[PDB]
DNA sequence: GTTGCTGACTCATCAT
DNA sequence: CATGATGAGTCAGCAA
């Protein structure tokens, strides 16, 4: 059946549908917008729909970027352990390249 | 009354000991009201774990990613003295072979 | 029935 | 006004 949203929208006589109201670029909502001759109300039931429903995407798409940094700081993480243990190794050689030209020169 | 503090730290047993004069929908909107300020703690809880979390991996990484650089610096460093005292190394093999 | 989590939604802000 | 990011709080639904 009708969602609340869908409810109220045709309860205010709002011609849109709601996905509509959503999901519209800004510049196709604008101009749709401007041939129109909507009271107080209505105007206000059409923005909060857009704001609500635009605004739960961007608390789960927040959500999971947290997730992915997780993710990312311990792929950091370990990447730099990798590193330093290459790097440890490397100026091992290097170290014992150099005991050996100083020990053969005493 | 009651505050917030004092519903949420009571247990279930001790709220039975604040029902004097209440009705049946007044106890119930009570314990539905110390659910909602456990809920509260039970978030505010599960996100300082979280920036808890955070904050120690970013710490290991900010003390790994100056302590590789440092490594790194050093290593491109003695990499130079290893390579010119090596070429004077070759230098005087090369000699006395002509000796 | 309560407890502890957590995904989802909403409000209130901060920023462009 | 439009837009998006994010902490805090709220509720719903889960497993224990």
């Amino acid at each position: 059946h009708l969602t609340r949203d869908e409810l109220r929208a045709k309860a205010l006589h709002i011609p849109f549908p709601v996905e509509k109201i959503i999901n519209l670029p800004v510049v196709d909502f604008n101009e749709m917008m401007s041939k129109e001759q909507f009271n107080e109300a209505q105007l206000a039931l059409i923005r909060d729909i857009r704001r609500r429903g635009k605004n739960k995407v961007a608390a789960q798409n927040c959500r999971k970027r947290k997730l992915e940094n997780i993710v990312e700081l311990e792929q950091d993480l370990d990447h730099l352990k990798d590193e330093k243990e290459k790097l440890l190794k490397e100026k091992g050689e290097n170290d014992k390249s150099l005991h050996l030209l100083k020990k053969q020169l005493s | 009354s009651l505050t917030d503090e004092e519903l949420v730290t009571m247990s279930v047993r001790e709220l039975n000991q604040h029902l004097r004069g209440l009705s049946k929908e007044e106890i119930v909107q009570l314990k539905q009201r110390r659910r909602t300020l456990k809920n509260r703690g039970y978030a505010a809880s599960c996100r300082v774990k979280r920036v808890t979390q955070k904050e120690e991996l970013e710490k290991q990484k900010a003390e790994l990613q100056q302590e590789v650089e440092k490594l790194a610096s050093e290593n491109a460093s003695m990499k130079l003295e290893l390579d010119a005292l090596r070429s004077k190394y070759e230098a005087l093999q090369t000699f006395a072979r002509t000796v």
